[PDB]
RNA sequence: AAUCCUGGAUGGAACGA
RNA sequence: AGGGGAUCGAAGAUGAUCAGAUACCGUCGUAGUCUUAACCAUAAACUAUGCCGACUAGGGAUCGGGUGGUGUUUUUUUAAUGACCCACUCGGCACCUUACGAGAAAUCAAAGUCUUUGGGUUCUGGGGGGAGUAUGGUCGCAAGGCUGAAACUUAAAGGAAUU
């Protein structure tokens, strides 16, 4: 009989089932528990300002071969240290 | 432990119609089954049917004709306002121009067209087409 | 190994199919006949075909062979092919005029049929 | 098959069925009027009796129980009524 | 967000049957599986019977036979016994020869 | 042409003029030239061409599987799937197979009765593989609400307005299109109340004019 | 409505019962055959010869409805039926297929055993299963000389018989030919029993072929 | 299958299997249209006049074409025999 | 590695860790 | 005319890319 | 924890093989294997198919019970019973054939009667790893069981079949 209860007065079982089973999609668990505001150096923000500590050459993953020219950046509102990529050939010279 | 005698009946009818048989025996019987079959009979989806009187609950022998594709059952028998017959008919009928949803009203068991005409609503039972 | 191939066997089969009232059992005259009769492009093929025709003729003379038919075997078949004996096995005069049915068969006859000669036996396990 | 009269089956096809699986169920059992050689009174005896039924006049054995039909005793007069 | 791994299909088992031991390897195998044969053999080979009948008192003498039921595990049967290995279709067959 | 398969003889004689008789008597087609005669307005369309590889000792036999849909927008479609070592030959033979597998389509009305039907008559479903394709009737102007492949199939069917609802792995066109084809074939396998009137069972032309166009010899 | 001329005569019943057509199956009667009559004890069931005859007359009516007789195909893979189907096709205008069937004969154009019949006749559906299958592929009816054990799938009209014996099969074929000739024939029905012996059918074994070769040698 | 102005539409009104009153569609290649002859006196089957019976692949597959044909022929009146309604 | 032996590995590790924590507690 | 009959097995070492 | 303790035999000791071989093979053999009184409570604990109920295809055989048969045999030729045979039936362990259906397929008389989506009801899963880990509780003499995350990482992992 399809497992779930079909009875006209089973709405409690149905909704409590949903409540317990929504904790298996990543988006719901993220939203509810709060991982942006706890983890995630951008505290649920789109952007963040930071101060450049260092320039870095990250060697790419296989099967490619290159050095990607990132920077170690300290964020202002958290103090978290973070690697960030500088695109667009050059521009590691335009940062300092 | 049967729970819906109507469900058992209509599963039997649907299965025999699939199998190509021209008759089915269904037990037990009930007023609801008789009225549902009377509706199907009125709209031509089945032939005559005969109620055997054992002293227990009843048997029915239905003579069917092949015009039926599916007879079905909506369990639980939800409560239906007149605004919602449209939604039910669209969901569980093949087309707008034929097929009948069966529902139980204070005026009686009947099809949704008759329910529109009598301007009443009620509880949904099944569908025929 | 000395297995003959399908070109040889098929050509021999055809030559037997349509030149059976010729084709002595001797390889030599069969060979000269193959020359007379078929546009074979090589002596070696001609001789192989002649040898296989001779083999088939031999095992024809000592009995029929499957696959082949040369119109003489066929007209001999349809000569036989119809045996209408002096009296059938379905007359009862070969028997004693009656038909030795059982009880249920007699009941069947009583149900559907009409007057019919018979006599009953009650065979069992 | 694919067409048949389920209301008017044959008695042959209906007698071999289970008692409950017939069109209308009912017992395959019956009652007997029984007299022993001694007396000439009739005793009503059920075919599936479950008891060692006695003849009230001559306190003797008439039927002994079994798994189904009762086994009537040595040669006696028994009807089906 | 629980996560897991493989898992597997099935043969009609019983319940529990007691095991026997393979006559070559001593492996415990259940009796249902337990490839079983009956070695019925004359005590003497088919050629020594002449010599022994010539040398024996008691004419017709008896020629008895030795009988023993052999249980093989699957591995040992495949390495020795006439069990050998079959195609998908032929391995539905169930007759002896 | 020199036809065989008695229908071909009747058609080259010109006595059968419509495919409706063929469909009515469920006659099995075996020559594409039959319907190429009976239906000149048919046009083709190549949905997809994909390679399929057989591994070998040496390398990979790479063949090409073509899916071709044929139709006129008047209630006839066909679908052919063919694999061959060359794309052009795959397409050619797929067009043949698609012509050879041609089914009619019961295109009806959504709500009411004006001229020249536009939609399907019933909610229909087809399945091949995991894919289930459901065709639902739609009102005028809705168009064909479907992915491009099923849309093109329904255009060549002449279905003006229809909704679709699909399930399964729809990123495999062979099975998707086959499910759709099965649905629009099932359109006729559905007793509606208008198709309750009994009819007197017409006679097959294959039985009417047999000696007219049976297989005779012409020795000389 | 068939007149009373096309009824079961006692001479035909004598022939059928002498051929033992009425002897059914020791093993099993499949449920789709209610042609039984109060099974014989310690063995086989008994067939209703009247039902057999009436089904036979139906099949004859169908065969006569076929306009072109060459569009009627007579299959027999059993040795007991090859003589029957050959002489049947001889008397009628039918076309026989005795021995192997070469799959792809009802389907399959360019191959040269290709036939497009309007009807197919079969002695044993179990041994001629390929033909029933092809006919179901390509829209062809079937007439089958069934026993009570034989499968009833994709067979239209089934003539209950005994397919164990020579005489039963050959006699069923004889009566089929007799009736499809009585219909659309120069024969008027009753007073003419069609002077063609049933033993023109009834497969002769090679030992009797040899015996009668010896007869031809004697005189 | 008809529009407002009469003017029938829906090409190919299909055949119905008589044993089940079920539609026989174009791709149903196991379907059969039996063609039985009408006789008169003298025998003489009347070439051209027929009694037709359509059957479907479903019935032929499940194995009930013979019984269905017995019934249909009997109630059309060319057997006073085989088919009994009470099995 | 075989899951049986990975389970045994984690178990021996788990009881080592229990003991090392009892040292403090 | 003499005349008793047989089917049946195993057997070490061989890591890597 | 008592008793028992023949056999086999975690550990261990030894002979050999081996590049090594504290592994396979061989000989010893402690705990254990048995039992009593208590604990533990897991298992590929597997018909990885939850229970209940109805319907839907054929076939034969088998276990238990019942019915019927001028049935066979044993008896006391011939009676009852007992065992067998035939037919039927209820309820079980299952099996053979087929697909009207179902399914990704392997296969399935259920894994069918499900986009022609609803008979009743419980449990569980939501890409792979990390991880059934850490932590906290709870049970346990312990071994451990039950409950049970996150960070971080990753585009595949996986299932049936094909050459
Ligand atoms: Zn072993």
């Amino acid at each position: 009989g399809k497992g779930k209860p079909r009875g006209l007065n089973s709405a409690r079982k149905l909704r409590v089932h949903r409540r317990n089973n929504r904790w298996a999609e990543n988006n719901y668990k993220k939203r509810l528990l709060g991982t942006a505001f706890k983890s995630s150096p951008f505290g649920g923000s789109s952007h963040a300002k930071g101060i450049v500590l260092e320039k870095l050459g990250i060697e790419s993953k296989q099967p490619n071969s290159a050095i990607r020219k990132c920077v170690r950046v300290q964020l202002i509102k958290n103090g978290k240290k973070v690697t960030a990529f500088v695109p667009n050939d050059g521009c590691l010279n335009f940062v300092d | 432990t049967r729970s819906s005698v109507l469900a058992d009946a209509l599963n039997a009818i649907n299965n025999a119609e699939k199998t190509g048989k021209r008759q089915v025996l269904i037990r037990p019987s009930s007023k609801v089954i008789i009225k549902f079959l009377q509706v199907m009979q009125k709209h031509g989806y089945i032939g005559e049917f005969e109620y055997i009187d054992d002293h227990r609950s009843g048997k029915i022998v239905v003579q069917l004709n092949g015009r039926l594709n599916k007879c079905g059952v909506i369990s639980p028998r939800f409560n239906v306002k007149i605004g919602d017959i449209e939604k039910w008919t669209a969901n569980l009928l093949p087309a707008r121009q034929f097929g009948y949803v069966i529902l139980t009203t204070s005026a009686g068991i009947m099809d949704h067209e008759e329910a529109r005409r009598k301007h009443v609503s009620g509880k949904i039972l099944g569908f025929v087409y | 190994g000395r297995v003959r191939t399908k070109t040889v066997k098929r050509a021999s089969k055809a030559l037997i199919e349509r030149y059976y009232p010729k084709l002595t059992l001797d390889f030599q005259t069969n060979k000269r006949l193959c020359d007379e009769i078929a546009t074979i492009q090589s002596k070696r093929l001609r001789n192989k075909i002649a040898g296989y025709t001779t083999h088939l003729m031999k095992r024809i003379q000592k009995g029929p062979v499957r696959g082949i038919s040369f119109k003489l075997q066929e007209e001999e078949r349809e000569r036989k092919d119809q045996y209408v004996p002096e009296v059938s096995a379905l007359d009862l005069s070969r028997s004693n005029g009656v038909l030795n049915v059982d009880n249920q068969t007699s009941d069947l006859v009583k149900s559907l049929g009409l007057k019919l000669p018979l006599s009953v036996i009650n065979v069992s396990a | 098959v694919l067409v048949q009269d389920l209301l008017h089956p044959t008695a042959a096809s209906e007698a071999r069925k289970h008692k409950l699986k017939t069109l209308v169920q009912g017992p395959r059992s019956y009652f007997l009027d029984v007299k022993c050689p001694g007396c000439l009174n009739i005793t009503t005896v059920f075919s599936h009796a479950q008891t060692a039924v006695t003849c009230e006049s001559c306190s003797t054995i008439l039927c002994t129980p079994t798994g189904g039909k009762a086994k009537l005793s040595e040669g006696t007069s028994f009807r089906r009524k | 967000p629980k996560k897991r791994a493989s898992n597997g299909r099935n043969k009609k088992g019983r319940g529990h049957v007691k095991p026997v031991r393979c006559v070559n390897c001593s492996k415990s195998i259940p009796k249902d599986k337990a490839i079983k044969r009956m070695a019925i053999r004359n005590i003497v080979e088919a050629a020594a019977v002449r010599d022994l009948s010539e040398a024996s008192v008691y004419p017709e003498y008896a020629l008895p036979k030795t009988y023993n039921k052999l249980h093989y595990c699957v591995s040992c049967a495949i390495h020795a016994r006439i069990v050998r290995v079959r195609s998908r279709e032929d391995r539905k067959n169930r007759a002896p020869p | 042409w020199v036809p065989v398969t008695k229908l071909g003889r009747l058609v080259k004689a010109g006595k059968i003029t419509t495919i409706e008789e063929i469909f009515l008597h469920s006659l099995p087609v075996k020559e594409f030239q039959i319907i190429d005669t009976l239906l000149p307005g048919l046009q083709d369309e190549v949905m997809n061409i994909k390679p399929v590889q057989k591994q070998t000792r040496a390398g990979q036999r790479t063949r090409f599987k073509a899916v071709v849909v044929v139709g006129d927008s008047n209630g006839h479609v066909g679908l052919g799937i063919k694999t061959a070592k060359e794309v052009a030959g795959a397409i050619r033979a797929g067009i043949i197979i698609a012509k050879l597998s041609v089914i009619p389509i019961r295109r009806g009305y959504w709500g009411t009765n004006l001229g020249q039907p536009h939609s399907l008559a019933t909610k229909t479903t087809g399945k091949c593989g995991s894919v289930t394709v459901r065709l639902i009737p739609a009102p005028r102007g809705s168009g064909i609400v479907a992915s491009p492949a099923v849309k093109k199939l329904l255009q060549l069917a002449g279905v003006e307005d229809v909704y679709t609802q699909s399930n399964g792995k729809t990123r495999t066109l062979e099975n998707t299109l086959k499910a759709a084809f099965v649905a629009i074939g099932n359109t006729y396998g559905f007793l509606t109340p208008n198709l309750w009137a009994e009819q007197p069972l017409p006679v097959s032309p294959l039985d009417i004019y047999s000696d007219e166009a049976s297989a005779q010899k012409k020795r000389f | 409505s068939l007149p009373a001329t096309f009824d079961l005569t006692p001479e035909d019943a004598q022939l059928l019962l002498a051929a033992n057509t009425h002897l059914g199956a020791r093993n099993v009667q499949v449920h789709q055959e209610p042609y039984v009559f109060n099974a014989r004890p310690d063995g086989v069931h008994v067939i209703n010869v009247g039902k057999t005859w009436e089904k036979l007359v139906l099949a004859a009516r169908i065969i006569a409805a076929i306009p072109n007789p060459e569009d009627v195909v007579a299959i027999s893979s059993r040795t007991f039926g090859q003589r029957a189907v050959l002489k049947f096709a001889a008397h009628t205008g039918a076309t026989p297929i005795a021995g192997r069937f070469t799959p792809g004969s009802f389907t399959n154009y360019i191959t040269r055993s290709f036939k497009e019949p309007r009807l197919v006749i079969v002695t044993d559906p179990r041994s001629d299963a390929q033909a029933i299958k092809e006919a179901s592929y390509v829209n062809i009816p079937v007439i089958a000389l069934t026993d009570l054990d034989s499968p009833s799938e994709f067979v239209d009209v089934a003539i209950p018989c005994n397919n164990r014996g020579k005489h039963s099969i050959g006699l069923i074929w004889y009566l089929l030919a007799r009736e499809v000739l009585r219909l659309r024939g120069a024969l008027v029905d009753r007073t003419q029993p069609w002077s063609i012996m049933p033993d023109l059918y009834f497969y002769r074994d090679p030992e009797e072929v040899e015996q009668q070769v010896a007869e031809e040698a004697t005189t | 299958m008809e529009n407002d102005k009469g003017q029938l539409v829906e090409l190919y009104v299909p055949r119905k299997c008589s044993a089940t009153n079920r539609i026989i569609k174009a791709d149903d290649h196991a379907s059969v249209q039996i063609n039985v002859a009408k006789v008169d006196e003298e025998g003489r089957a009347i070439p051209g006049e027929y009694v037709t019976y359509a059957l479907s692949g479903y019935v032929r597959s499940r194995g009930e074409s013979d019984d269905s044909l017995n019934r249909l022929a009997q109630n059309d009146g060319l057997l006073k025999n085989v088919w009994s309604y009470s099995r | 590695m075989r899951a049986k032996w990975r389970k045994k590995r984690t178990r021996r590790l788990k009881r080592k860790r229990r003991k090392v924590r009892a040292r403090s507690k």
